[PDB]
């Protein structure tokens, strides 16, 4: 089987450099294209380098002279070094074989991403998102948890440790002003909560922070 | 360093109906070893990039022969004989005739359902946030079609423009409906000034804004 696996992506401070991985496996690592692509915010996808067998690399205008891609042929890993990094460069970048000579871009990672900011790590501030009351009562209920305030992507939530996974609804985080924000809805029968317990997992890996937050019945006294 | 264009930037299409993408290259295709260099990709929601066609006109294997290229001299055409749900995701058409290659801006192809409007759902501020001085007040409007919504934020019956975050989930493969999530951020001491909070949904299915809402001061 094929497989390319990213790894690397992480905050970065403008001009700063970062050195990307791909772990390649399941075939002749030394006898294919392989190449760097990324994806911005608008989804658009922007090539950013190639190396073909015969060692030759190329470049994007906006790369040339700041990345540098190379492989170890022996390691079966393929890299991606960049400096001068610049706002312009956040994305998330994968990496990809062709599938015969200069013929398309096959078994694309899941990509690692790179954030380029001046903007710190902040830990994520999570409130819990309970209903108003009871009066107002079907047989479902719809509970959420609100993340907001950290940085960088990404984070990740859960609900009842995974227990919980149907009828969830987590929203893209949306960036105002140095600090993200996202939000993750969850629908129960109206008659196992708050009976049974509902809980949201939340942990963002950039500030190693793992939060579990019960939805609690608003207070009411 | 050639431009690919491609349209539509939405293409809806009811299943069972036929999907029709296009893409002009501002400049004649550079045929490679005869061939031509084009390419069509589908990246499916959470998933990586994946390749259908290449060489303008061949089928990378394991992919179904409802999907089909064509075209020619800076037109091609990727075509989905009869859409089924799982091809629901974002369509990108490659250009490599010169370095650099180039991706089109891409097709979000959109599953046509029946109209449907969202669940709404509002929530107060927590205590945890109140007691660090902030208050957001959320609102969830879920599984509804089309996706052209409109959310208003009410505060004591005035509407609240700045401080809104919106934001919506890709389309669900499973009931070709659409998510989105409104948080209207303030201040603890004005949230404390105000009562009456709502956000009130306008949606195609009804000239009847959906309301949800609460008063600051109860349960
Ligand atoms: C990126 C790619 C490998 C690198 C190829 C590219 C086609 C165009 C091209 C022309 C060159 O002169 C160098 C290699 C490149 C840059 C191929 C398109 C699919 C394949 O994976």
């Amino acid at each position: 089987e094929v497989k390319l696996v990213e790894s690397g992506g992480g905050l970065v401070k403008p001009g700063g450099s970062l050195k990307l991985s791909c772990a390649a496996s399941g075939f002749t690592f030394s006898r294919y294209a392989l190449s760097w692509v990324r994806q911005t915010a608008d989804k658009r996808l922007e090539w950013v380098a190639s190396i073909v067998s015969g060692g030759n690399t190329y470049y994007s205008g906006s790369v040339k002279g700041r990345f540098t891609i190379s492989r170890d042929i022996a390691r079966n890993i393929l890299y991606l070094q960049m400096s001068s990094l610049r706002s312009e460069d956040t994305a998330m970048y994968y990496c990809a074989r062709a599938y015969y000579g200069y013929v398309g871009l096959v078994h694309w990672g899941q990509g690692t991403l790179v954030t380029v900011s001046s903007a710190k790590t902040t830990p994520p501030s999570v409130y819990p998102l309970a209903p108003g009351s009871a009066a107002q009562t079907n047989s479902m209920v719809t509970l959420g948890c609100l993340v907001k305030g950290y940085f960088p992507e990404p984070v990740t939530v859960t609900w009842n440790s995974g227990s919980l996974s149907s009828g969830v609804h987590t929203f893209p985080a949306v960036l105002q002003s140095d600090l993200y924000t996202l939000s993750s809805s969850v629908t129960v029968p109206s008659s196992t909560w708050p009976s049974e317990t509902v809980t949201c997992n939340v942990a963002h890996p950039a500030s190693s922070t793992k939060v579990d937050k019960k939805i609690v019945p608003r207070d009411c006294g | 360093d050639v431009v690919v264009t491609q349209t539509p930037l939405s293409l809806p299409v009811s299943l069972g109906d036929q999907a029709s993408i296009s893409c002009r290259s501002s400049e004649v295709i550079v045929t490679r070893n005869g061939y031509t260099p084009i390419e069509w990709y589908l990246q499916k929601p959470g998933q990586s990039p994946k390749l259908l066609i290449y060489k303008a006109y061949k089928r990378f294997p394991g992919v179904p022969d409802r999907f089909s290229g064509s075209g020619s001299g800076t037109d091609f055409t990727l075509k989905i004989s009869r859409v089924e749900a799982e091809d629901l995701g974002v369509y990108y058409c490659f250009d490599g005739s010169t370095v650099p290659p180039k991706f089109g801006g891409g097709t979000k192809l959109e599953i046509k359902r029946a109209d449907a409007a969202p669940t709404v759902s509002i929530f107060p501020p927590s205590s945890e946030q109140l007691t660090s001085g902030g208050a957001s007040v959320v609102c969830f409007l879920n599984n509804f079609y089309p996706k052209d919504i409109n959310v208003k934020w009410k505060i004591d019956g005035s509407e609240r423009q700045n401080g809104v975050l919106n934001s919506w989930t890709d389309q669900d493969s499973k009931d070709s409906t659409y998510s989105m999530s409104s948080t209207l951020t303030l201040t603890k001491d004005e949230y404390e000034r105000h009562n009456s909070y709502t956000c009130e949904a306008t949606h195609k299915t009804s000239t009847s804004p959906i309301v949800k809402s609460f008063n600051r001061d109860e349960c």
